[PDB]
RNA sequence: UGAACAGCCUCUAGUUGAUAGAAUAAUGUAGAUAAGGGAAGUCGGCAAAAUAGAUCCGUAACUUCGGGAUAAGGAUUGGC
RNA sequence: UCUUAAGGUAGCCAAAUGCCUCGUCAUCUAAUUAGUGACGCGCAUGAAUGGAUUAACGAGAUUCCCACUGUCCCUAUCUAC
RNA sequence: CAGUCAAGCGUUCAUAGCGACAUUGCUUUUUGAUUCUUCGAUGUCGGCUCUUCCUAUCAUACCGAAGCAGAAUUCGGUAAGCGUUGGAUUGUUCACCCACUAAUAGGGAACGUGAGCUGGGUUUAGACCGUCGUGAGACAGGUUAGUUUUACCCUACUGAUGAAUGUUACCGCAAUAGUAAUUGAACUUAGUACGAGAGGAACAGUUCAUUCGGAUAAUUGGUUUUUGCGGCUGUCUGAUCAGGCAUUGCCGCGAAGCUACCAUCCGCUGGAUUAUGGCUGAACGCCUCUAAGUCAGAAUCCAUGCUAGAACGCGGUGAUUUC
């Protein structure tokens, strides 16, 4: 017999299975569409989610009521030290898909990245890539031909890069490593560009620019084994109910005499791969610079790191990003940035953004002061201030 | 933009941070924090509360 | 709103569901307004339609004049008592929740208003602006 | 303490028994709090909340004139 | 006028008795098969097979209003086991 | 529930729309009829919850016809992608009203679902009334009160590990499966078109919202065993200072963390197609969207994209144990 009063599917089934990811570093499924008219350049980036904060700016959409008025917006901050390019691989295409035929690395490597190759590093000979360097230590002994092979073949190229987890304030010492597709120019140009960029930093001033809409790709925060009621948004059953109300009551009919997949069920919430899009960048900023927190309107020399620091992160002394809104992922976590796939204009992706003020107050409480100068000014001296 | 002054503590209210209250007599109060808000709802006197600017300036401290 | 939506509205946090009694602010004879419906309301299962500031509604009078009592009438909210958030992030709330009788088009059957109102309603319903003492 | 061999703390006397250790996911059991609204929930205000002691003030209909009546409903309560 | 031993009197009601029935009118409601007050060709009311009221009393059944509230919109969080 | 036929209605006219008398079929959502299974028991109405399916499509997408000027409406096609409410009374299915609504369509899954709830109703035993009965007692007649048991097994399901592939680590591919975004308003177009007048559009554009989803916790709110700070009562520690007990003693504040349409942010674009309208075009020396060929065309379909990654699908790379 039919459902007496209608209502929709609780939850979304495209996002199934709701299971723990394969990694703490979300796979980038898809990059943009390669084009040759442009120059060779990256199409992605890596950083570490630091936290959120709040800003002020003057909206401009001709027809709103806050047109040419102030707003206040929640932004999310990423610490993006420049990634060390080492290596590239070549993907030839088959009816069975793209396929790597070669992975060319660089001669010299950092302890962080070969640590990522290792697990127990403190008891190790640190024997890695030595015979690769000895394939190096000559002009081109067994490298030039791999490169020219990649030139003769390999419709697609992906550059291997790694992060600077020691430049971060974290406590890992184990670099993150990944690939990025290049979507510019020709293949020979891509590979020689990468050869030039072996062992070399690359930075966000080169990959991105303000008022660009992007995708944030990351793994969403783990919440353990969880009931159906938070995991799906199901109605709490009523008070008088023997044996539990944080449940689904019927989980299927007599026939088919099975539990349908679409029914809700308890289990893992979080640590899930997610790919959110259309996150306008509001500011690139520099580690090797002060006044990161200061707009043209404020001009009070102050960086972005609030009083007492980011909660669970620390400081932003590297190059960093401020993007509108939330993103998948929690603090201290990796994040994979990405150019869009589609030239969304919409009078929302083109809205040019200039900022006014940036909350650099303490998130470890309810902070009244953006600066200890301001603090001492408002308060006067103190007993400790001899 | 501008910054404002808690009715209770007399503190700068940077934009968004804090609550606002509009009594039936159209008096618009602002509160940096639920602390001040809750005291206000308790109908306390900041001149009697010690950490407040009013007590500070009424006892002539930081002159 | 719909009909008398002089422009648009931004969402406001919702605190006045059906069953809510809210004060009447105007000079129409009333004392209270029992909300029973909302215009432009959403249709979801075992969800109570909730009113807002500016939301026209259908209401009844449980207390007041026997010409107004025992019949529905359109009414408009001007006060909410539920902290909502404007685009400048200011979280603001009144102490009370009230409204005013109207016609379907939005013109107050009453000729005045007793207290403060919301700038959203004042910008969306011009007759309320006309009969407004103070706005915020 | 307090109207009180109530409830709570203590003295004398008596016990320190009931498998224990590590973590603190769901679902439970027992206990609680929750903005705005206020029974719209539901067979049905079920359960829970709110009220609560004492002093003072005031007290309806109806009545078998005895009651109803702590009616309702309001104010106050510390320390020195 | 037929007939009975004599034909339900006072009084009461769609009541825990009333099929038709969600009876008709009113009221309570925005809306009420409910609740209450009236009406009574009452299928099948009724007088110690006790009738009609009835203050007070009731872990009785029922309706509404004030307060109150996580019952609910809509869930969330915490604690011990 | 749908057809055939068409006397008639429809100002005139059978067919725009209806369509009596007659008639052919379909469905099993009723109610019968039957009694095959089931009486060493298949837990028996409804609601709640929750998914999935059909379409005889209520709305939404695109279209055709009209006794369609416009608006509004009616009929019909592809279409089940997507959505289909809140309440009053009733145990109710159903019905009837109120109101919003884009619209508030019908149904199935052992009349879905009780080791999922509840137990109003029905459905034991108590009891009351009425009628029937000499009586014990009877009444799908009315009322009231009346114990709702067990999963630790297998499967299914959700999540989670995992031997074996020469070892180990890293980077990848992507078979297959899943899939999602939905609807409305306002301004403008425009009081224009259209209309004698009355009234009264539309596409594009902009800003907003409804429903659903996926994240996040800067802000606000909540939560508070931070038993962090302060205070309060009673009592014990000679008094103070500082503390114990009060099943976390109570209150106010309360960070962090968790969390909320109670907060915020985001929610893609290309192709083939249906219906339909058509291009050339014969048969049928004309003509015809069709027969060969062919164009555009939808909430459709498939891809883009998104989720998992075959644990018996694969690839690239690094290092590969000595006295």
């Amino acid at each position: 017999s039919h459902r007496k009063y209608e209502a929709p599917r609780h939850g979304h089934l495209g996002f199934l299975p709701r299971k723990r990811a394969a990694s703490i570093r979300a796979r980038v499924k898809a990059f943009p569409k390669d084009d040759r008219s442009k120059p060779v350049a990256l199409t992605s980036f890596l950083g570490y989610k630091a936290g959120m904060t709040t800003i002020v700016r003057d909206l401009d959409r001709p027809g709103s009521k806050f047109h040419k008025r102030e707003v206040v917006e929640a932004v999310t901050v990423v610490d993006t030290p420049p990634v060390v390019v080492v290596g590239v691989v070549g993907y030839v295409e088959t009816p069975r898909g793209l396929r790597s035929l070669t992975t060319v690395w660089a001669e010299h490597l950092s302890d962080e990245v070969k640590r990522r190759f290792y697990k127990n590093w403190y008891k190790s000979k640190k024997k890695a890539f030595t015979k690769y360097s000895a394939k190096y230590a000559q002009d081109g002994a067994g490298i030039e031909r791999e490169l020219a092979r990649i030139k003769k073949y390999a419709s697609v190229v992906r550059v291997l890069v790694h992060t600077q987890i020691r430049k971060t304030p974290l406590a890992q010492k184990k670099a993150h490593l990944a690939e990025i597709q290049l979507n510019g120019g020709s293949i020979s140009e891509k590979v020689d560009w990468a050869r030039e960029h072996f062992e070399k930093t690359v930075a966000v001033d080169s990959v991105f620019e303000q008022n660009e809409m992007i995708d944030a790709i990351a793994v969403t925060k783990g919440h353990g084994f969880e009931g159906v009621t938070h995991r799906w948004g199901t109605k709490k059953l009523p008070r008088k109910t023997h044996r539990g109300l944080r449940k689904v009551a019927c989980i299927g009919a007599w026939h088919p005499a099975h539990v349908m997949w679409s029914v809700a069920r308890a289990g893992q919430r979080g640590y899930h791969s997610r790919t959110s899009i259309n996150h306008k960048i509001y500011r690139v900023g520099k580690g090797d610079d002060e006044a990161n927190g200061a707009t043209s309107f404020d001009r009070t020399k102050k960086t972005i790191t609030p009083m007492g620091g980011f909660v669970h992160y620390g400081e932003i002394k590297n190059d960093f990003i401020m993007v509108k809104g939330c993103i998948p992922g929690n603090r201290k976590r990796i994040v994979t940035l990405r150019k869009s796939l589609y030239t969304n204009t919409s009078r929302k992706a083109l809205e040019e953004v200039s900022l006014k003020w940036i909350d650099t107050a303490s998130k470890f409480g309810k902070g009244r002061f953006q600066t200890p100068a301001e603090k001492h000014a408002f308060m006067g001296t103190l007993k400790k201030d001899l | 933009m501008k910054v404002e002054i808690d009715s209770f503590s007399g503190a700068k209210i940077y934009p968004g941070r804090g609550t606002l209250f509009v009594r039936g007599d159209s008096k618009i109060f602002r509160f940096q924090n639920s602390k001040s808000a809750s005291l206000f709802k308790q109908r306390k006197n900041p001149r009697r509360i010690a950490w407040t600017v009013l007590f500070r300036k009424h006892h002539k401290k930081g002159i | 709103s719909g009909n008398g939506a002089q422009g648009t509205k931004f969402r406001i946090s919702l605190g006045l569901p059906v069953g809510a009694i809210m004060n009447c602010a105007d000079n129409s004879g009333a004392r209270n307004l029992y909300i029973i419906a909302v215009k432009g309301s959403g249709s979801r299962l075992n969800r109570l339609p909730a009113a807002s500031l500016g939301d026209m509604v259908m209401a009844t009078v449980k207390k007041g004049k026997p010409e107004l009592r025992k019949k529905v009438m359109p009414a408009i909210v001007v006060r909410q008592a539920k902290s909502w958030r404007r685009r400048d992030g200011v979280f603001l709330y009144f102490e009370d929740n009230a409204g005013v009788i109207a016609n379907p088009k939005g013109e107050m059957k009453g000729s005045a208003i007793t207290g403060p109102v919301g700038k959203e309603c004042a910008d969306l319903w011009p007759r309320v602006a006309s009969n407004s003492g103070v706005v915020v």
